[PDB]
């Protein structure tokens, strides 16, 4: 046998005696396509199917010419291909998915030693917010736009959280692959839809993390079929400027490779400022040496300077990545708690089989 | 005579009824669908069609006339997420292998231990590890040990060749990987084996061509659902190539994969067991020498040794016997291994 | 200007391409309009960019030049009987070509 | 039924009738049909390479009973190379003429088809037909291009002749080990060919291609030399003491040279000497002889 | 109806405009290699009871090379000349094109046509654009 | 090579549909030039006159320059050290002479495929002969800018057409007295004297260091 | 050509087209795949249409179409004539052959079913006097033609 889309009768009985012939002479069959261009005062369209051909239509007079732009699936008549009512790709709440507004677990000691660029965060995020008063005063506009750059996991993340306990007022991080979308002029709408759902509230805090992925990396050169990173990165930098007359929220991005550089976001308007992440000196180190140790069970008479001096170059998931080695050191016999030996290979395990 | 309005509703549709392609829905009672053709309609849907299996990636039926949803369709015999589960078991548990107790209590740790005992983590509060990577010269003992581990378990498992995964029907890639780690979640804290992992990824390349995209959006969601860090319940994964440095980087990095394990090289102790194995189910004959074969040659893997034994049994079928003479193997011995023997520096260093 | 019938003015750089036999193809459509018009003028600016040396294993994209080289070889001067059309070829850099050139 | 065709109507699509035989087409390269080309005693001197094949091949057809007494399978996979192409068609003409079984032939540079896909569903249904007619042997000859090495997919190695290797080597033993189906591949350069299919879990046989020796020289010579006009006194050795190391089709072209130095001299007969400068004008190699290539390596 | 076989795959003889326009005593100089190649292809036309009488199976093939302007295509025109076969010629760099697939089976276009018909010539003027020896092709 | 309107039935030809082109060198038209006053330039004053004296009035005294009996230049080189002003003063000048700025980066001319920049050089400069006359400016030719003869790899084979595309569509064979181009580098001796000479490129503008008086004018 | 006619959607519970009295009805066309699937016979039936032929047209339509006066006392003179009368005679000489080596070979194991699995349909009496019977009656015509212009023509 077979199932075809049945049911038992009780909810489709009614449903199958007349509404059926209701819904194919009146109800009409439209198709979808793309839109090209267009024309100023008059529609001259261009459609293409990408599988038939590219036809100059016009639309119908059930819509108005106000929302239909350049790439929108619309509605194609058969005989007259004339453009019926456009279809949105997704519908409704793709904001809040990624603002949860929700207090993160994160201590503001949780970054210990590189305070400088802390104090520079703590400038630009929340003297504009909550100190305005210098900016007028003495004639500088305030700066909007921070990019931060440098080795990966430095403290990035960490520092980007460390601002969003601080005010606790709507938190957006934006993945990097999120906005890679599938269609063509996906995630230009939603950078729309953003923006405007975020200017409405005020004291509001955007991230945008992993930007090389659509924040200026190769502009166009390597996809020469498809151009959807670089139609949003040019709808983002259209949106960012002109739509801010003295806006109140900022935007934050970070990338790990610094090449990948716009010389229009540097142009004075979008990003001003330079900061970067180094690497701990010595003490910076030990204090993640002091984090991640102190939520397992490890012996209360041993160091962690010497730990930091074995290790010249690291960074903070390298130095979780021997807590948790050295974790599996104890683990190996009975060992309920954590003796030094047992970071002293994991330090040889992780450093001297690949690193140097 | 009582089944009436099940049979107009089996009249009323139109009888030649095509098949088509789900791609979005929206609850109005019409939705976006797609042809063979890849063309697309912005046609309806019906009231009996049961609208609770209606998902993205799923067939239905279409018309001619205005092509409205006539009624969703089944897999139609899809078997890509139940024919990969092991059902029986595998070969020998432990005493198959030899020479390789060195890496056999990392792999115990990693897998039994978590699932066995799982105190020990929680006595300093120190997670288990996720991922192990098996790496090392091909045909080494690497499906011979991922076999081994599995066959001492007590829990479900799974085979993945890693071929059976790329499709061409542009959704088919990442939805497997969706509907195996929902099989996986649902059932057993099951061990994912995905064998042969480097044809899907390496070194991260994008083209503007329509023949790359569909590996690598589906090794970036492989990677997305991995992490995706929302309710994985304690699922092992064991990733295993032949090569790793034209590997893709980020899943090497921690936070994904923290065991990498190597499978060196050979000697003359762990031969003689593989001799044996090898010659252990046939008319093995009273009058052969097996140990002036292991003495003499002193290069060769089990699948060598397995030719070896073939080709013995192939060489008394020839002279029309049943049991296997001495004389087979050592021809055997002289005429299989002459495929590969160059290149050493003897006598120059002691 | 003067006594000027068909002149063809070829850049020699622009009529190579991503597809792999595309520029042979290019060679033969400018000979046939060649062939189409009577009496006509082809001149090809600066050979040294698709002429060249011979030469070894030559990294493949190398090996396209070539070919391209050997269709204008044999076109311009081979089995058939090149009639009314006169070469003008203009260059820099005589000093390495195809010497069949 | 499986792989059942049948008649739709056009306008309705309805059911017409159910059609008969199933999927084959372009057997033109299939079913030789032609029996004769070759006998068996023409080849010589490579009596090895012809027992193996024989009861690697017929063996297990005329007598499958004891290889399923022992309680091994029977193999299907051969391999032959030779650099020079020695014997690498002449055994395989011969083998393909006195076996009274199907004899399938297909270059491995057919299979390409223009656009995607039609390339690939050939595949299967050359194997369908192929254990349509349980008595048969595939050939392959020159798996050399399809089937090099997985390369990368977005620089070059296109991965569109790649399926094809995937449904080759997946189909003979991805599914069920089949029976009565052997397969024979010829080509030289081993060392550039993808090695999973080169595991002993598929090929079983790779008989290789020697250069002849002497006395097999001698027996290609006396191959030729038995249609043309021979004259008396003249020793055939010596001639094979002249190729120091030839490749087989050599004793060809001096059949054929010292034939077309009697043509020109309007003459039936031939010399010792016609020979002499036969050989010595195939013996033209960048390994020159001077001597002193080879003396000071002593 | 039914179309008679090979009406298609390749146009490609030359009948009657276009002609070689060449003699065969035009080249002077060439005592043995017009001598050699005429006893490899035009004697085996039309004197083949010779062969056949010694058993010497006429060559197949034929290759031509050294430096330029030596006299290679002006031989092949004066054979092309003197011959009463359906001469078939070819670039050697034209069969390769943008799709895959199409330069080996207009191989066996031209393969298909000649052997059909008469006894014909083919001709194939220079190779090393596509016979080098192989490697591994890594692009 | 037109893109005409044609009836699904007849086929007939009735319009004539404006004709775009690739999407890269519509991604290179920068129009809305802010107007740069030239006093922010501290200390080289002449050659912002130099640069004034050679363009503007072109487009100005359109007929003075007829009937005196010569031809404007149409290749203008700005170099120096990187930094000095590179970018800081023809998009001061192209401000006022609204005729439609059009940049050309160096590096994003060399891409993947071979015989890319052949196309998207010609395209660039068919689409601003195509408009008034317009201004093309390009910037760092450094990199496609060989120093030619030289076939070692990898630099050896997809330059120099690129830079031979480039060299063929600025005094070439037809005249291409439209529009004008203000290229410019920050390195002199690499380049090859291929374009290097006149017909092209020949006013040489030096920019050299900026003073004590210079920079303290500057900040 | 083909009429159509609307019924009604109010008879839905009496079967359409009300026929009483007629038996033309299975004449005329009967109603193919390619009709009874868009609207027939649901929507609308078909219709009979006949041909209102009378006289005052057909004999002169007959008599200004397919008719010539000049014409059928002309001469094809013989250089075409006597030479369409020799590219015939070549390949009719070849199909005798042909003929010629089918009846000498009479296969005589099993001939009923020989001959009923093994037809040509060009060999015995198809191709033998199709053209004999043309090169026949052409010169006839053409002699007879001949002889009475000589009896007519002085
Ligand atoms: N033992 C032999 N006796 C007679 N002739 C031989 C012998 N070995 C080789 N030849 C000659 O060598 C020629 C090559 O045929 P063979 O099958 O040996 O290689 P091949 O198949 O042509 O090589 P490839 O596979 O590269 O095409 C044949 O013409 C054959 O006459
Ligand atoms: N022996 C000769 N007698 C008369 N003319 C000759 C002779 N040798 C060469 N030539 C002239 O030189 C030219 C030789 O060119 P040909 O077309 O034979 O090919 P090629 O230049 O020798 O070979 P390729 O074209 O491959 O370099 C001919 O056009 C011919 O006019
Ligand atoms: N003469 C000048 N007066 C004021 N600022 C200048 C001057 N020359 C250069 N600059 C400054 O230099 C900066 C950019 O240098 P630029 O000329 O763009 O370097 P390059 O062109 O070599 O990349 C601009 O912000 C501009 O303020």
């Amino acid at each position: 046998e077979s199932d075809t889309g049945l049911a038992p009768p009780a909810l489709w009985d009614l449903a199958a005696d007349k509404q059926t012939l209701q819904s194919e002479q009146p109800l009409q069959v439209a198709r979808c396509t793309k839109i090209i261009n267009a024309d100023s005062e008059d529609p001259k369209y261009i459609i293409n199917v990408k599988q038939f051909a590219k036809f100059v239509v016009d639309l119908s007079d059930q819509v108005a010419p106000t929302d239909i732009e350049e790439g929108m699936r619309v509605g194609v008549d058969r005989n007259k291909y004339q453009i019926h009512i456009p279809l949105p790709p997704k519908i409704d709440p793709t904001v809040t998915m990624m603002q949860v507004e929700e207090k993160p677990d994160v201590t503001y000691s949780d970054v210990g030693g590189c305070k400088e660029q802390i104090e520079k965060l703590r400038e630009v995020v929340e003297t504009p917010l909550l100190h305005p008063e210098r900016f007028v005063n003495l004639g500088i506009e305030p700066p909007k736009g921070v990019l931060l750059f440098g080795p990966p996991g430095t403290g990035k993340t960490l520092c980007a959280r460390a601002v969003a306990n601080r005010t606790d007022a709507c938190f957006i991080r934006v993945i990097g692959s999120e906005l890679v979308q599938k269609y063509v002029g996906e995630g230009a709408r939603m950078v729309r839809e953003l923006f405007e759902m975020a200017r409405t509230k005020k004291a509001c805090l955007i991230f945008f993390d992993e930007i090389d992925a659509i924040g200026g990396a190769r502009f166009d050169d390597g996809a020469g079929g498809d151009n959807e990173v670089q139609r949003t990165m040019l709808e983002l930098i259209n949106q960012l400027d002109g739509f801010d007359p003295r806006g109140n929220i900022k935007v934050l991005m970070a990338t790990n490779r610094p090449d990948t550089l716009d010389p229009a976001l540097m142009r004075p308007g979008r990003l001003d400022r330079k900061i970067e992440f180094s690497l701990p000196d010595l003490e910076g180190r030990t204090h993640i040496f002091k984090i991640h140790a102190r939520s397992m069970s490890v012996e209360r008479d041993i160091r962690f300077e010497l730990l930091a001096r074995l290790c010249p170059n690291s960074t903070g998931a390298e130095i979780r990545s021997v807590c948790t080695e050295a974790g599996m050191f104890a683990i190996r016999a009975r060992r309920k708690i954590a003796t030094e030996k047992d970071f002293l290979e994991a330090v040889n395990k992780v450093i001297k089989s690949y690193a140097k | 005579k009582q089944e009436e309005e099940r049979s107009k509703v089996d009249d009323l549709r139109g009888t030649p009824m095509s098949v088509g392609t789900l791609e979005e829905i929206i609850d109005d009672n019409h939705a976006i669908v797609s042809t063979s053709v890849g063309s697309e309609h912005y046609v309806s849907i019906l009231s009996f069609v049961d609208k609770d299996l209606l998902e993205p990636g799923c067939s239905v039926l279409l018309n001619h006339k205005v092509h409205a949803v006539i009624g969703v369709l089944m897999d139609d015999t899809d078997p890509l997420v139940t024919v990969m589960k092991v059902e029986k078991a595998p070969q020998e548990t432990y005493a198959d292998i030899g020479g390789l107790d060195n890496q056999i209590q990392e792999i115990k740790e990693s897998v039994e231990l978590p699932l066995t005992h799982p105190e020990y983590y929680e006595e300093m509060g120190i997670k288990p590890p996720k991922g192990v990577i098996l790496y090392g010269p091909p045909g080494t003992g690497k499906t011979l040990l991922a076999k081994a581990v599995a066959n001492q378990t007590s829990a479900t498992f799974l085979r993945v060749v890693g071929s059976e995964l790329i499709q061409k029907y542009l959704g088919d890639g990442p939805k497997l990987v969706r509907e195996l780690f929902r099989v996986a979640e649902e059932h057993a804290p099951s061990i994912v084996f995905i064998d042969e992992i480097d044809a899907i990824g390496t070194k991260r390349y994008d083209s503007n061509s329509g023949g790359e995209r569909e590996i690598q959006r589906t090794m970036l969601e492989l990677l997305n659902q991995l992490d995706g860090f929302d309710s994985r319940g304690d699922v092992k994964v064991i990733m295993a190539t032949n090569r790793i440095e034209t590997l893709d980087p980020a899943l090497i990095r921690p936070g994904r994969i923290d065991r990498k394990i190597e499978f060196p090289l050979p000697d003359e102790k762990t031969k003689k067991r593989i001799f044996q194995i090898h010659t252990s189910r046939m008319t093995l004959a009273d009058d052969v020498t097996l140990d002036d074969l292991i003495m003499a040659k002193d290069d060769l893997s089990g699948a060598d040794i397995k030719a070896i034994c073939t080709e013995a049994g192939l060489m008394a079928l020839r002279e029309r016997r049943m049991k296997v003479t001495n004389e087979d193997f050592k021809k055997s011995k002289e005429n299989v291994l002459y495929k590969k023997q160059e290149g050493t520096p003897e006598g120059l260093y002691l | 200007s003067q006594l000027d019938c068909n002149f063809l003015k070829v850049v020699s750089s622009s009529i190579v391409d991503k597809y792999i036999g595309e520029s042979a193809r290019l060679i033969r459509e400018m000979f046939n309009y060649a062939r189409d018009h009577q009496p006509c003028i082809i001149f090809m600016d600066e050979i040294d960019a698709i002429g060249g040396r011979r030469f070894s294993e030559g990294t493949s994209a190398d090996r396209e030049i070539q070919r391209t080289l050997m269709e204008l070889l044999n076109q311009m001067d081979g089995f058939d009987t090149l009639h009314r059309v006169k070469m003008i070829m203009a260059t820099n850099r005589p000093d390495t070509l195809d010497p069949a050139l | 039924t499986p792989n059942c065709r049948v008649a739709l109507r056009n306008d309705s699509y309805t059911l017409h009738k159910i059609l008969p035989n199933k999927v084959d087409p372009l057997v033109s390269l299939m079913m030789v049909e032609k029996v004769p080309d070759s006998t068996y005693e023409m080849i010589g001197g490579l009596d090895k390479q012809i027992k193996e094949i024989k009861e690697v091949i017929e063996l297990p057809v005329k007598h499958p009973e004891l290889f399923e007494a022992l309680g091994i399978a029977q193999p299907k996979g051969v391999l032959l190379y030779g650099p020079p192409g020695t014997g690498k068609t002449l055994l395989a003409r011969a083998v393909a003429h006195h076996t009274d079984c199907t004899f399938i032939r297909v270059s491995g540079s057919e299979l390409v088809q223009k656009f995607i896909g039609e390339g690939a569903r050939m595949v299967r249904e050359l194997f369908v037909m192929a254990r349509e007619h349980a008595p048969s042997i595939i050939f392959m000859d020159e798996i050399d291009s399809i089937g090099s090495s997985r390369l990368e997919g977005g620089s070059g190695g296109d991965s569109e002749v790649q399926r094809t290797m995937l449904e080759l080597l997946n189909q003979l033993d991805g599914f069920e080990a089949t029976k009565n189906i052997k397969v024979i591949m010829a080509t030289n350069r081993i060392d550039i060919l993808d090695s999973a299919l080169l595991r002993p879990g598929r090929i079983d046989r790779k008989i290789e291609f020697p250069p002849p020796n002497e006395e097999a020289r001698l027996d290609i010579l006396k191959i030729h030399s038995r249609k043309m006009n021979l004259t008396r006194g003249i020793n055939l050795r010596k001639i094979a003491e002249l190729m120091p190391g030839a490749s087989g089709a050599e004793v060809k072209g001096v059949c054929t040279e010292a034939g077309m130095y009697a043509l020109r001299e309007r003459r039936v007969h031939v010399t010792q000497e016609d020979f002499e400068m036969a050989v010595a004008k195939v013996m033209q190699k960048d390994s020159e002889k001077n001597m002193s290539i080879k003396k000071l390596w002593k | 109806d039914v179309l008679p076989p090979e009406a298609d795959s390749s146009i490609m003889m030359l009948t009657s405009d276009q002609k070689p326009d060449v003699m065969y005593a035009d080249i002077g100089g060439m005592d043995i290699q017009k001598q050699e190649v005429r006893e490899a292809v035009e004697l085996p036309l039309t004197h083949f009871e010779l062969y056949k009488q010694i058993g010497i199976d006429p060559p197949r093939g034929v290759l031509m090379y050294g430096p330029p302007g030596c006299g290679k295509t002006m031989l092949a025109k004066a054979v092309a000349h003197h011959t009463t076969a359906a001469f078939i010629r070819v670039v050697g760099s034209e069969f390769v094109q943008k799709y895959l697939g199409e330069g080996p089976r207009m191989v066996r276009d031209v393969f298909r046509l000649a052997k059909e018909n008469a006894p014909a010539i083919i001709f194939i003027d220079e190779i090393d654009a596509i016979a080098t020896k192989r490697f591994d092709a890594q692009t | 090579g037109d893109l005409v309107g044609v009836n699904k039935d007849s086929y007939l030809i009735l319009e004539t549909l404006p004709t775009e082109y690739d999407s890269r060198v519509k991604a290179m038209e920068v129009d809305e030039r802010p107007t740069e006053q030239y006093s922010d330039i501290g200390g080289l004053d002449k050659q912002i006159q130099e640069l004034v004296e050679a363009i503007v009035l072109p487009m100005n005294h359109k007929e003075k320059f007829e009937n005196l009996g010569i031809q404007p230049p149409k290749g203008v080189l700005m170099y120096g050290p990187p930094g000095t002003g590179k970018t800081l003063l023809a998009r001061a000048c192209a401000a006022q002479t609204k005729a439609t700025f059009l940049k050309l980066a160096g590096p994003q001319l060399v891409q993947m495929f071979i015989g890319d920049g052949a196309k998207l050089v010609r395209d660039a400069f068919a689409l601003a002969k195509e408009k008034a006359p317009s201004i093309i400016f390009i910037d760092e030719l450094d990199a496609i800018g060989t120093k030619r003869f030289d076939s070692e790899k990898a630099g050896d084979r997809e330059v120099q057409r690129t830079m031979l595309e480039l060299l063929n569509q600025l005094d070439g064979f037809q005249p291409n007295t439209q529009v004008k181009v203000i290229a410019a580098t920050n390195r002199v001796d690499i380049l090859d004297p291929a374009l290097l000479r006149s017909g092209r490129l020949d006013r040489k503008i030096e920019f050299p260091m900026p003073n004590e008086e210079a920079r303290a004018r500057i900040m | 050509i083909d009429a159509f006619r609307l019924i009604n959607a109010n008879m839905m519970v009496l079967g359409h087209e009300p026929r009483q009295t007629t038996s033309n009805l299975g004449h005329l066309n009967k109603p193919s795949i390619q009709a009874l699937i868009h609207g027939l016979n649901r929507h609308y039936y078909s219709i009979t249409i006949n041909y209102r032929k009378n006289e005052l047209e057909q004999k002169m339509l007959l008599n200004l179409h397919k008719k010539s006066w000049m014409e059928g006392l002309t001469l094809q003179d013989y250089s075409e004539h006597c030479k369409h009368n020799e590219s015939v005679v070549k390949e009719m000489l070849e199909l005798a052959k042909n003929y010629n080596k089918a009846v000498e070979e009479e296969d005589k194991m099993t001939p009923e079913q020989l001959a009923i699995k093994n037809v040509g349909k060009q060999d015995p009496k198809r191709h033998l006097e199709e053209h004999v019977d043309v090169l026949m009656t052409s010169n006839i015509v053409q002699c007879l033609a001949a002889m009475l212009d000589t009896v007519v023509f002085k």
